């Protein structure tokens, strides 16, 4: 198991928590093998998970966060407050 | 003073006009000031000397006809206050200015100067109460019964198209070209020319649209069409005398698909309608693809869904479903959505009355329309 | 083979090229590829049919004009290896690809793909020696002479505000929008129509570029540039005709620090320099708002610095001494950098030789950049 943590605590907080369960089925062999054998595995998923853990979050945490929240509306225009306050939807 | 208010939907060919709640538009005639080339020597002529509606439709041959409106952009304005004036005359309504509150229409993107200058008509020169402008995109969903989706339309001026979603006119996504029906009818005078046949008076232009309206094809495969030669269908003039179009049929509607041929680099309308749901938000694409409404004169030529539907094809992403919908009554669809508007309580908050427009003056009026 | 290398500044708007250790680039010009709308029916007519610089600016109106590159990320790869091969042939620089060494420019946090295809052309299409991608922001600072700072740019395509401290660009703190000059230009094309002046041809689009150029100034309280009525100063076209301007020429530039005006979301031009130096350390904060250098061509506005320096006063924290400094060759600024840092003995054991590149790939130019 592979767990990251990161906080920010300026002007308020922020929050990083991670981890990653892998289940792996080696094979032994030599000395030189298993030891160069286990690292490449730990070398490709900790870069594997750092490289998802950067570049998903700088991508996907920008459109999933804006999912919830969008930085504009659907209209992309700043809705018009005088607007809201003299029109009538529906049927 | 809340009378029964006039609906005026202005367009560059046709205008409509009429009251609030009804199911059609009673008046319409097309937008032109007709006046005499000839000479009247004999007594008992028509009196007046300018032509407004089925009166200039009947006499086409004596009178100099010239358009005030082209491009959904009034150029002559003492033309069309002659026909604001003979629309509310008692040749066509029989009511007066002073009592009616106004819709008026006008196509997005336009000068804001002529708009200004609607205004200071409708509220000087005739004495209205209030007045309302008003997208042409938007009324013809109302008409439909939707609120979302996009509104592809072909009038005589203008062809524009405006996505809207659960009552939001979408303005940074309004699509536009100045190729239209008066286009597609000078570009089939000058294939006719071609032909044999010239037609360069302006009376005699009307014959064009004439001809325009009944012997038109829009054909799915161009390449095809052009390899292939042409059967040479017949049709007879206002005099007598047949003419055969041939190809001139045929490559003339395809002008707003293919507007290299005019000679001026545009979209097109295909192009226009991708444009403008392109233009729109990823999350929105889907739901404006499924509904897209048809509307205007320009879009009732033969085999032009259809190609609409081939080229939104070819353009849009694979395994998305289409439907390009068609109202019944697509030349008065943007009319229809008017009169539901007009009768709307609603309505009453919207407009620009006349003691507002007098106090603030220009300003109020850009506020009001968005 | 360690000749005088070559300097080729890549832009979207402008690209600019010469020889090393010099105090000015010789060769200037717009990038796009020119191609001809008209039928050339006479003998003895312009040779080619792809018309690259000063012969495209010439016979603009001849010519549908488009770019290959927008935001800093070429669309049309052929289209830059004839503008490269422009650059290489004897109408520009006169020299050979296989003599000299190559500095490269590109905007930051592009698309890597984009950056292999590049080196792909200048190694195997062109038979370079040795070439080198680098960053605007890092030349421009060694133009100034400066180590510490940020760099706010404003080209064509992209805004970036890349902090640097004693020659340490963080490449983390790089902020970046796909909002620049191209969306003002484009946005003061849609400001005329509704003007009433429209402009749709691909010729016809450099005017409105050069009326952007000349004809804007950045106000420094824009609500009250709204309540107030403009002036609607004039303008003579290449034609003849005048054109009254009005509101367009100042609401166009508003575009840069109010990015929701197109129809977008992004930060604004004043957001990201104060978010350049907010996500550096705390340390080094107070030295990156002393040193403020400002770029490219879209910071030439009238009162765009006086704007600039008020919304950081608006946003940056209370009681720090605020300095926004700028070249006089501010077009410039970015290439003469890249003169210098190609002269520098130390610019041999940066670069990508031929020879490293056919062995190892693609990899070897992404580990030299950083």
């Amino acid at each position: 198991v592979l767990k990251i943590q990161v906080h920010y605590y300026e002007d308020g907080n922020v929050q990083l928590v991670s981890h990653k369960d892998v289940q792996d089925s080696v094979t032994v062999s030599n000395e030189a093998q298993t030891a160069k054998e286990f690292i490449k595995i730990i070398e490709h998923a900790e870069n594997e998970y750092q490289t998802a853990i950067s570049e998903n979050y700088q991508t996907m945490s920008d459109t999933t966060f804006k999912a919830l929240r969008r930085q504009l509306p659907v209209t992309r225009t700043k809705i018009d407050w005088n607007k809201i306050l003299s029109y009538k939807i529906g049927k | 003073i809340a009378n029964q208010p006039v609906v005026i939907d202005n367009g560059s060919g046709v205008i409509k006009a009429g009251f609030a709640g009804d199911q059609i538009p009673k008046y319409c005639f097309p937008n032109y000031v007709g006046r005499p080339k000839h000479v009247r020597v004999m007594a008992g002529a028509l009196e007046g000397d300018i032509f407004i509606g089925p009166k200039a439709e009947e006499h086409r041959g004596l009178l100099s006809i010239r358009y005030p409106m082209e491009h959904g952009i009034v150029k002559d304005w003492n033309d069309m206050e002659r026909i604001w004036q003979y629309v509310y005359s008692k040749e066509q309504l029989q009511t007066f200015s002073e009592e009616h509150p106004v819709l008026l229409t006008e196509a997005p993107l336009n000068p804001r100067k002529n708009r200004e200058r609607a205004a200071e008509v409708f509220f000087e020169t005739f004495n209205v109460p209030a007045l309302f402008i008003s997208m042409q995109a938007v009324l013809s969903l109302y008409a439909t019964g939707r609120t979302t989706g996009v509104v592809l339309d072909s009038g005589d001026g203008v062809t524009h198209a405006v996505p809207i979603y659960e009552g939001f006119a979408m303005p940074h996504s309004i699509m536009r070209i100045d190729i239209a029906g008066r286009d597609v009818s000078r570009f089939l005078r000058l294939y006719l020319r071609k032909e044999g046949y010239d037609f360069h008076s302006s009376s005699e232009f009307e014959i064009v649209k004439a001809i325009k309206e009944r012997a038109c094809y829009l054909s799915i495969n161009p390449q095809k069409d052009e390899t292939l030669e042409t059967e040479k269908a017949q049709y007879y003039l206002p005099d007598g005398s047949t003419i055969e179009i041939g190809p001139s049929r045929f490559r003339a509607p395809e002008l707003l698909f293919r507007p290299d041929l005019i000679g001026e680099e545009s979209e097109g309308i295909h192009e226009v309608l991708v444009f403008a749901i392109q233009k729109s938000d990823m999350d929105l694409r889907r739901t404006l693809f499924s509904n897209i409404v048809l509307s205007g004169g320009s879009t009732l030529f033969k085999g032009f869904g259809d190609r609409l539907l081939s080229e939104v094809k070819k353009l849009a992403p694979k395994d998305v479903k289409i439907r390009i919908s068609a109202p019944q009554e697509r030349l008065y669809s943007t009319w229809i959505g008017g009169s539901i508007l007009a009768s709307l309580d609603t309505f009453k908050k919207m407009w620009v009355s006349k003691k507002e427009y007098e106090e603030d003056g220009a300003r109020s009026i850009h506020r009001k329309t968005f």
